[PDB]
């Protein structure tokens, strides 16, 4: 997937993968949590065991799609109203100036 | 707990923490970030702001950026990219506000001459013209007399006319003058690796050296290009004297404030160690080699190159004889009748200069009478802490680190040897020490491989560190001092706004020496710490 | 990274058996919150079966919208999508 | 472009590649004998135009990086002595499916 | 001490029944608690007399075979004894 | 949440009172339908509203406009006049810029005159 | 008044994972911990005024509340505290790191000993955006590694040397680093190394027992002289040393201990003080309570009296008892530990980077892997009759097995009722939840019945586990992707899991002891989730081979060749009744035209099988189907369809009438593609 | 008063689907606003109008819907300086407390402006001139100048009023004013 | 609590967890690994994501700048167990809805 045969056990594991918390969910957790904090990796909230920990929706699979309801409704009920309390009373200004 | 001292607006923030709320207590505003995030990260480029600062783009960041530059507070570098066009990348100034973090002090450089007219309205004439110029920074006689009015005799409005010269006052601002001096240096190492012509491909050294020697000897000419130039000098216009240059703007000229500063001290030291009629000959002598001597400068050229452990030397040596000989043409020989307040007869009376002995000076023209010079200064620098440390904490430190001087890396039976009182107290000032810097420690390992107790403890003088922590302390009143005196802006900032423009309550009769002796405690304050800062932020 | 035009449909029109996963259980969690149902409901209850019943007559009026890769968004309703 | 004997020296490489505006490459004799995309297992690779490439990255919307890639200096890649950042168009014909493509960039 | 927000009743009653292992009052039917949160597996003068104390009270006690937990007692009361200074003046034993 | 703008349009009440009495009148309207907690607003909208108007029209609006765009009254006042102050005497002139001074009488005086053709 | 108060869902965007800064630590602190261990033992057990635990601090059992934020173990999740620290101490988790950090930096005026061009080289290298991780930190090496070969800084002047990480990793007093001048090329001259031999000229002269006899030592850094040392970094490089600064936490600083936070007391839970007067301890409390035992030591000592030679052995002691504090690593070489020792090694001394770490460490199995509620467990028993997609779950865990219901509309009507039974019997419920949202009902009070009278549309009740409910089922190892198979739950006597054998091949449960783990969903959409997804009949084949791995296994299959076999018949009766028993009753029927005639009547098995997959007219199950099926015997290559052969030969069907051959596994086995059921799906 | 252009969204819950969509978007629109104030701007009077209604999105954890969209709707900030009607209320002596019956109380004019001779007497008049006293619920032109938003919810742990969130200030600076009767 | 006797609760492996995953099923993990498995709302503060409690975000006290939201207790955890330690995972957060 980058440049080489790589990957798998946890030495090839840092290759593209960039996610700290599962980094450290495989193996030599500690390490990886420290020199992780001390580089100060940006990090980001992604894959699986990633949205897992955290808890919230997962990203891929049921949730690869967010689902939406229509409001099934018209724009020309949309449209404003006034008797034009501004319209009316511009025009004293307007002079001498 | 409780923020009474808060730490956080103190504690984790060394050297820029000045800056940033020197700029703030300048400007802030817009201007703020940019200096702060500039010397925290260093080299930064225009469209590299806005995606750190979110500083209002592409204006204040134009706004700020030539603000700065009209107030020379930036470092400021532009090439071709290297496919082409052109870029710009960003320093900052020296110290950049380091012009305003004197002001009031470099209004005291006036006080050298304040001589010649004293206590005159040309008196407050060249402190408008100084402050009105430090505020701007580069102005000409031409803009600042256009301003000013052109009723009042040219050469007496202006009354400071050929005394613009001098040796402080101004200089041009040119190419290199605000440009970053690291790279710059690189600049001219063109030209000369650039310039081979084909000559032999052998031995670096002959076209290092070579192009050292130029880059040398070019950058020489190029500092004295500053250094002084006659157009500005010489102008005699019809039916007139000696003027300025009127056309370009000038700039404040740093050097001799250091030199003068640094004098002041030496005033201080060597008047401690001698009496005040040698002391006031000191002083008076002073004032004429104050003017050649860079005392500062110097760096310049160690700043932005690596040494090399022979080739250091081969700068030192430079700063062996320079000031004494060719420059000791400008130096004490033979001076005549310099103030006097004694009287009667001056001669033997001026041979005062033999009671000169230690640990300074005393070497002249083997029946002249000089002073040494560009080695004076130099070995000078080195003996300058002495006092230091005392009430800073303790009596008993001094003679420790003066003895933890003279020995190296000994121990505690050899100090309490050397040393007095009890390990009671031995330990305190010692362990109070270490508390920071000084002593440092050496240990040996002890019939083991590394262990807790079997080994031997040793002490290190380490100046080094030493003279390289005193920013602990611009790190103190520096970094807060000038916020208490912000903080406290805040506290009256509605009568602030009132009180100003005024010139009422009974309170506000209380609280107007309260915050503004108030100030005098702060920049008075202030001032005080900074002539002990004045030598370990440079020399 | 806003809506398509309904024009142009890069996409399989058939479900993502994923549809029928959230489709279903949303339809059935807004059941459980006492939300009108369009189809005739026998005598039976509960959110999922009668949502299944629903799904059966294609009553449910809802849009997936689906994210490309490249946040291009996407939208299809139920009526739209083939079983 | 030209190839080593038996030898290279580090000095060699210490500035390997003097000239910007054009390049060099470098390979041992030894090393080169019978090319590697001739081989078998190397199926054929296509070098694409710059032209090519942003309009691939209009087809599939995406931007760069993010894109499995080829490890400058990579032998082949070296048979085909790419430069940064540039896309070739692998073709493996595997029977599986059958004959299809993908792509890779060299990094 | 804890009293239900509703019904007020001052008793609660535990029910282990259904290994809900929750606590509800027979007053309301609202319950207290929901799964009981549960666990599961120097240098002195005075301090050092008092391990050497334990040492010689202990050893000298079941030299005796006299029952562990008695000589608790006088442990307390050993300590005890040192609050009056009743301890210094003459021998251990 | 969010606020895309605040000052937006100045707004003073003509029907926007009568606007209230009519989502009021499409919801429950009031206490008068005898003959959601809103209401609470909706008393306190009738109640001073209505008592200075007595102690309305529509088309008074268009010609609320007529001779009133002839002032250096800007919008502040200008709005201010539908209500407060019945166009008499120094009332008008305690605000806005130069209702006396400048132009006087005859812009008082029709005040005093329009204002009767409506409060 | 009544404030606009508004809310929004959201979500997580990354993390950023910084160190905090000397004055964040006690920012968030609320006390010192400082004070001695001792629990103040007066008046009470730990009545821990102040010092390690602290009542403000957090809670420990359920008596007393958090001062800070009162509501005991329910409501407070505990706050952290701040350890002044006599002296800079070093920190271990950012050791080889802090090696690094302080690898390209020179020990003169501390300055980023790269510089010029090459600085910016690396800097415009850096920032360019297609930038990445592995180029992250590859390059960092690349710039860091660089610096080593500098033998001299610049506007210092001064040179140095690499350091070691001193000594080897016993990690005893190993955490003490050195380097020094070096490369003495013969005998150079270095004014380092020149000034060196004239200053032990006079210690040399002094005390000549010890000089040459331990020599060499080079020089250390101190954690005090290091702290200093990197103050003095000037901003800059940061970045280039690999940390990103824009004034937030605090450069190159922090990494090396200056207040330690004092752990939230409910992650120092105070063991459970059962019974007597001797509460168990809980470890890191005592750690630390230690590491302030030797902090006040150190400073009251050192602030009058002791030594320096009696001074370090505490502090180097210290470091090595934080360090111990958040890791294992050096454990106890022969050091012996500090107040409260024993001394015949009591080995688990660690507390901490091991409960984060391995197996039952969290963050894999205590975290990923959350031992989760509603659930239950029993062994197994076989149920035929029972059909596939189901799983008999006993009446009796019913009862305490619950599920979550938000009563509707169309709900009272059994809801209203369900409650009048109650929790003791089956069709029935126990917990109640109204629309106010109290806390919630149990049944246990009594009532129900004008109860039920009132239920609010908007209620919750917890029913029992009723007839063909949403379930998830599971075995104790996950082999594959069918680890877990919903069902549509029915609950039956007894006591036991019960499944239909037929899915006994996903799991290949042997019955036997296996003990199955048995799930009920809480939420909605997660039921239909599991059932119509990843229930049985959706993954009625299994991915990986492309086949059906639920089919009949063992006696279903023998059955099978039975009733299949060339040899059998059946009349009228036997036929009726077996086609009875094929699906219990529940369906109209057709017989096909009798298998045989005027010799009386019958029917053979490959026609009673035939209506197995066609059973009436309305059944779409039209079928064609032909293969091997195992232990076939080839024909005479005289005859081509191999359909006809000595043992019975392809199963090959039409129409979804058997024409030949028994089946027996092959066409209903799995174990093939060519199948009946693989065939049919 | 007048009129602003403000965005949020809204959680539909699923009941209100059977009915008009706009409608219960107005209806928990004024539930969540109506009488409540909104900081950094003044009270909402309740809403106006209503636009760009868009397709709403969900989230898995519910399922009831939610909605954000954008609508002008009735805020109250006249303008500073200004005369308006309304009365003392609880009081003292310096400044008046001045209301409107049911919108508010915080209407407070200090006493600057407010003319120099005067006296009070606590006993009905708050302060007399030489022209005299103010009445309760009396109808009162008085002027305003300044109101200032303040948020104060410290809530603390430990802490367990001043609300003055929009609060009005000002004087009597001319003649009529305090009383309706002095002009008129 | 830990197996059978004292009471009860099973226990998803990873490697009994993952499983799911091959069918995808959102929720059925979150019901499953957090609804049902610890319940819990942390609420941080936006500016320096930090978790605080009730109504403040202590270092930084504000008591404004507060989200309520829910997580995995055993997240919490782990996070004022690095936290202990020197570290810091600050939480960022943004909205789910306005895409
Ligand atoms: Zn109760
Ligand atoms: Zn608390
Ligand atoms: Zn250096
Ligand atoms: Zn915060």
């Amino acid at each position: 997937y980058k440049g080489e045969v790589l990957g798998i056990t946890r030495f090839g594991l840092s290759k593209m993968r960039d996610s700290v918390l599962q980094l450290a969910s495989f193996e030599k957790t500690t390490d990886h949590l420290f020199d992780a904090a001390f580089y100060m990796k940006k990090d980001a909230v992604e894959g699986v065991s990633e949205c897992i920990i955290l808890g919230q929706t997962m990203s891929i699979g049921t949730g690869s799609f967010k689902v939406v309801k229509g409001t099934n409704i018209s724009e020309k009920d949309l449209v404003p109203k006034r008797c034009l309390f501004e319209s009316l009373s511009n025009e004293a200004a307007l002079k001498a100036n | 707990v409780m923020t009474i001292s808060s730490l956080e607006q103190r504690t984790l923030n060394p050297d820029l923490f000045l800056y940033k709320e020197l700029v703030k207590a300048h400007l802030g505003e817009r201007a703020a970030s940019v200096i702060g995030m500039l010397v925290a990260l260093g080299r930064l480029s225009v469209r590299e702001l806005v995606e750190k600062i979110d500083g209002m783009d592409v204006d204040s960041v134009k706004t700020t950026l030539v603000s700065l530059t009209q107030l020379r507070c930036v470092k400021y570098l532009q090439e071709t990219a290297i496919s082409g066009k052109k870029t710009t990348y960003y320093y900052y100034n020296e110290e950049g506000i380091h012009i305003l973090l004197y002001s009031g002090l470099i209004i005291d450089e006036i006080i050298t001459q304040m001589r010649v007219n004293d206590e005159e309205e040309h008196k407050q004439l060249v402190a408008e013209i100084v402050q009105n110029v430090i505020s701007l920074g580069s102005l000409t006689v031409e803009d600042y007399l256009s301003s000013v009015t052109s009723d009042s005799m040219k050469y007496t409005i202006s009354s400071l006319f050929v005394q613009l010269c001098e040796m402080g006052y101004l200089i041009q601002i040119s190419k290199l003058h605000y440009t970053p001096i690291e790279d710059l240096w690189q600049f001219l190492y063109e030209k000369h690796y650039k310039n081979i012509p084909r000559n032999s491909p052998l031995s670096d050294l002959k076209k290092r050296s070579q192009a050292k020697m130029n880059a040398k000897t070019d950058f020489a000419k190029i500092i004295n290009k500053p250094n002084e130039l006659s157009q500005i000098l010489t102008v005699d216009p019809k039916t007139s004297l000696r003027i300025v240059k009127p056309t370009v703007s000038l700039t404040i000229n740093l050097d001799r404030f250091m030199k003068g500063r640094r004098s002041k001290q030496l005033i201080n030291l060597a008047k401690t160690r001698v009496g005040s009629v040698t002391a006031q000959v000191y002083k008076i002598a002073l004032r004429l080699t104050e003017q050649k001597s860079p005392k500062i400068r110097d760096p310049l050229t160690q700043t932005g190159l690596l040494q090399d452990l022979e080739e250091a030397k081969s700068f030192q040596d430079e700063a062996e004889l320079v000031e004494e000989k060719t420059p000791g043409l400008t130096f004490n020989a033979i001076d005549l009748a310099r103030h006097l307040p004694s009287a009667s007869l001056i001669n033997s009376h001026l041979k005062i200069l033999a009671s000169s002995n230690f640990p300074f000076l005393n070497e002249t023209k083997p029946g002249v009478y000089y002073v040494p010079y560009s080695k004076l200064m130099p070995v000078l620098k080195s003996s300058v802490y002495e006092y230091v440390i005392a009430s800073t904490l303790g009596p008993s430190a001094m003679r420790l680190s003066r003895c933890i001087r003279d020995n190296k890396l000994v121990s505690e039976k050899i100090i309490n040897s050397t040393a007095l009182m009890k390990e009671k107290d031995i330990r305190s000032t010692l362990a109070s020490l270490i508390r920071y810097n000084s002593v440092e420690i050496q240990e040996v390992p002890r019939t083991a491989d590394r262990s807790a107790s079997r080994a031997v403890f040793l002490f290190r003088c380490k100046e080094t560190h030493s003279y390289n922590f005193m920013r602990q302390n611009l790190e103190w009143n520096m970094a807060n001092l000038l916020f208490k005196k912000e903080k406290l802006k805040q506290e009256n900032s509605t009568l602030l706004k009132k009180a100003n423009r005024d010139d009422l309550l009974p309170s506000e009769l209380n609280q107007l020496k309260m915050v503004n002796e108030r100030e005098l405690n702060v920049f008075a304050r202030l001032s005080r710490l900074l002539s002990l800062w004045e030598v370990f932020q440079m020399a | 990274e806003k809506a398509i035009p309904k024009d142009q449909r890069a996409t399989t029109p058939y479900m993502t058996k994923y549809e029928r996963a959230r489709i279903l259980g949303t339809r059935a969690l807004q059941i459980s919150m006492n939300a009108p149902v369009f189809v005739d409901l026998e005598g039976e209850t509960d959110p999922l079966r009668i949502a299944m019943k629903e799904l059966a007559e294609k009553k449910i009026p809802l849009v997936i919208r689906r994210y490309l890769p490249d946040g291009s968004f996407e939208d299809w309703s139920v009526e739209e999508l083939i079983v | 472009i030209f190839v080593y004997q038996n030898n290279i020296t580090p000095s060699a490489m210490k500035l390997v590649p003097s000239i910007p505006p054009a390049t060099i490459e470098t390979f041992n004799e030894a090393a080169l004998v019978v090319n590697i995309t001739h081989h078998e297992l190397v199926p054929k690779h296509i070098r694409l135009s710059s032209d090519e490439k942003r309009e691939l990255l209009k087809r599939y919307r995406l931007k760069e990086s993010q894109l499995p890639r080829i490890q400058r200096a990579d032998p082949v890649a070296l048979y085909l002595g790419l430069k940064r950042g540039e896309v070739v168009k692998i073709i493996r014909k595997s029977e599986t499916s059958g004959r299809y493509a993908s792509y890779r960039i060299c990094m | 001490m804890p009293v239900c927000k509703n019904c007020h009743g001052t008793e609660f009653e535990r029910d282990l029944s259904n290994a809900n292992n929750d606590l509800v009052c027979k007053a309301c039917g609202v319950v207290s608690e929901d799964n009981p949160i549960v666990s599961e597996v120097a240098l002195e003068s005075r301090e050092a007399t008092l391990n050497n104390a334990r040492r010689k009270l202990r050893a000298v006690s079941y030299a005796l075979h006299i029952p562990e937990y008695i000589t608790d007692a006088a442990f307390q009361w050993y300590k005890l004894a040192l609050a009056n200074n009743f301890v210094q003046g003459r021998r251990s034993q | 949440m969010k606020v895309l703008e605040e000052r937006n349009a100045f707004l003073s009440d003509y029907e926007v009172l009568k606007f209230l009495t009519d989502l009021e009148k499409k919801h429950l309207w009031d206490q008068k339908s005898l003959a959601p907690e809103l209401q609470g607003i909706t008393r306190n909208v009738v109640n001073y509203l209505s008592i200075n108007k007595n102690f309305m029209s529509d088309e008074s609006f268009a010609e609320l406009m007529t001779k009133l765009n002839s002032f250096k009254l800007f919008k502040a006042e200008k709005l201010q006049i539908v209500n407060q102050l019945p166009a008499n005497m120094v009332h008008l002139y305690s605000i806005v810029e130069e209702c006396d001074a400048r132009f006087d009488e005859k812009t008082i005086e029709e005040m005093l005159e329009i204002i009767s053709g409506y409060a | 008044k009544e404030v606009v108060v508004s809310e929004t869902p959201k979500r997580i965007k990354g993390l950023e994972f910084s160190a905090l800064s000397a004055a964040d630590i006690v920012a968030q602190s609320e006390v010192e911990v400082s004070t001695r261990d001792l629990f103040d033992l007066e008046k009470d057990r730990a009545p821990k005024a102040n010092g390690a635990l602290d009542p403000k601090m957090g809670v420990s059992s359920s008596s007393l509340e958090c001062a800070t934020c009162h509501g005991n173990l329910a409501s407070c999740h505990g706050h952290f505290g701040h350890l002044k620290l006599a002296l800079p101490v070093f920190h271990i988790g950012y050791f080889k790191a802090t090696i690094q950090i302080l690898q390209g930096i020179c020990k003169n005026c501390s300055a980023i000993l790269l510089s010029e061009t090459d600085k910016r080289q690396f800097l415009h290298e850096l920032r360019r955006p297609g930038v990445d991780n592995l180029r992250r930190m590859g390059i960092l090496k690349k710039i860091l590694d660089q610096c080593k070969k500098q033998r001299r800084c610049l506007h210092c002047g001064a040179l140095n040397g690499v350091v070691k990480k001193a000594a080897a990793g016993a990690g005893s007093a190993a955490l003490k680093i050195i380097h020094d001048t070096f490369r003495w090329v013969g005998k150079k001259s270095a004014p380092e190394k020149d000034i060196w031999v004239g200053e032990w000229k006079e210690v040399l002269a002094h005390n000549p027992e010890l000089e040459r006899y331990v020599k060499r030592c080079m020089d250390d850094l101190n954690p005090l002289k290091t702290l200093n040392l990197f103050k003095q970094i000037k901003s800059a490089d940061c970045e280039l040393l690999g940390i990103d600064a824009t004034v937030p936490s605090g450069r190159p600083e922090t990494y090396i201990w200056r207040y330690l936070p004092a752990p939230p007391v409910c992650i120092r839970p105070s063991v459970m003080m059962q019974d007597s007067p001797a509460s168990n301890e809980d470890d890191l409390t005592v750690k630390l309570t230690e590491i302030v035992w030797t902090s006040s030591l150190i400073k009251a000592g050192l602030d009058k009296g002791i030594s320096i030679n009696n001074m370090m052995e505490h502090w180097d002691y210290l470091q090595l008892t934080v360090a111990m504090y958040i890791n294992s690593d050096s454990v106890n070489p022969a050091m012996l530990p500090g107040s409260s020792n024993g001394g015949g090694k009591v080995k688990p001394i660690r507390g901490f980077c091991q409960r984060l770490k391995g197996k039952q460490g969290r963050f894999r199995g205590n975290l990923s892997g959350k031992r989760v509620d509603f659930s239950g467990r029993t062994v197994i028993s076989p149920d035929p009759n029972l059909s596939i997609d189901e799983v008999a779950v006993p009446d009796r865990v019913a009862k305490v097995l619950t599920y979550p219901e938000k009563v509707t509309r169309y709900n009272r009507h059994k809801l209203q009722e369900l409650i009048v039974n109650g929790p003791n019997v089956h069709p029935g419920a126990n917990y109640l939840l109204k629309r106010n949202e109290d806390a919630r009902r149990n049944l246990r009070y009594g009532d129900r019945m004008k109860l039920a009278k009132n239920l609010q549309i908007g209620d919750v009740v917890e029913r029992h586990l009723e007839d063909g409910d949403v379930v998830l089922f599971n075995r104790q190892p996950s082999l594959h992707r069918l680890s877990i198979l919903s069902h549509y739950a029915k609950i039956r006597p007894w006591r036991t899991f019960r499944l239909n054998e037929c899915v006994c091949t996903p799991y290949n449960a042997d019955f036997d002891g296996d003990e199955m783990n048995l799930h009920v969903p809480q939420t909605e959409e997660a039921r239909a989730e599991a059932i119509n997804l990843m229930g049985v009949k959706n993954n009625l084949l299994t991915p990986k081979s492309g086949e059906p791995i639920i089919a009949a296994t063992q006696d279903f299959i023998t059955g099978s060749y039975l009733i299949s076999h060339k040899d059998s018949f059946y009349d009228r009766a036997t036929l009726t009744q077996l086609l009875s028993m094929m699906s219990d009753g529940i369906e109209h029927f057709d017989i096909p035209p009798p298998a045989i005639m005027k010799p009386y009547y019958l029917w053979t098995g490959k026609q009673v099988f035939s209506l197995l997959i066609k059973p009436n007219h309305n059944s779409p199950v039209v079928i064609n189907l032909d293969a091997k099926n195992k232990v076939f015997v080839p024909p005479k290559s005289k005859s081509l369809p191999n359909e006809m052969s000595q043992n019975d030969g392809f199963v090959i069907i039409r129409g979804s009438q058997i024409l030949s051959g028994v089946m027996d596994k092959s066409v209903l086995g799995d174990g093939k593609k060519h199948s009946v059921f693989y065939t049919i799906l | 008063f007048i009129l602003s252009k403000i965005a949020d969204l809204v959680r539909i819950p699923p009941d209100q689907f059977h009915r008009d969509t706009i409608s219960a978007i107005t209806h928990q629109l004024n539930n969540k606003f109506a009488n409540k104030i909104i900081p950094n701007v003044g009270l909402c009077i309740t809403i106006y109008d209503l636009l760009t209604v868009e397709e709403g999105q969900l989230k898995p954890g519910d399922g009831s819907s939610y909605i954000n969209v954008t609508f002008r709707a009735v805020v109250f900030k006249p303008f500073l300086g200004e005369i308006v009607t309304g009365w003392i209320s609880k009081c003292t002596a310096e400044g008046i407390k001045v209301s409107l019956l049911g919108i508010f109380d915080d209407i407070f004019i200090p006493q600057n402006m407010l003319f120099e001779g005067c006296y009070y007497t606590p006993e009905e008049s708050a302060w007399i001139w030489p022209k005299l006293y103010f009445d309760v619920n009396e109808k009162i032109r008085f002027r305003i100048e300044r109101e200032v938003f303040v948020d104060v919810k410290p809530k603390s742990p430990k802490e367990r009023e001043k609300p003055p969130a929009y609060a009005l200030l000002g004087s009597c600076q001319t003649d009529g004013m305090g009383l309706v009767s002095w002009w008129e | 609590t830990e197996g059978r006797s004292r009471d009860g609760g099973l226990r998803l492996g990873e490697m009994e967890r993952d499983c799911v995953i091959a069918y995808g099923a959102s929720q059925l993990l979150l019901e499953r690994l957090m609804i049902s498995s610890d319940a819990f709302e942390v609420d941080v503060c936006d500016k320096c994501g930090l978790m605080g409690y009730s109504g403040w975000c202590t270092t930084c006290k504000s008591a404004e700048n507060i989200i309520k939201m829910t997580i995995p207790y055993a997240a919490k955890l782990l996070f004022q167990e690095l936290l202990s330690m020197n570290i810091a995972p600050r939480l960022r957060l943004e909205d789910i809805f306005q895409q």
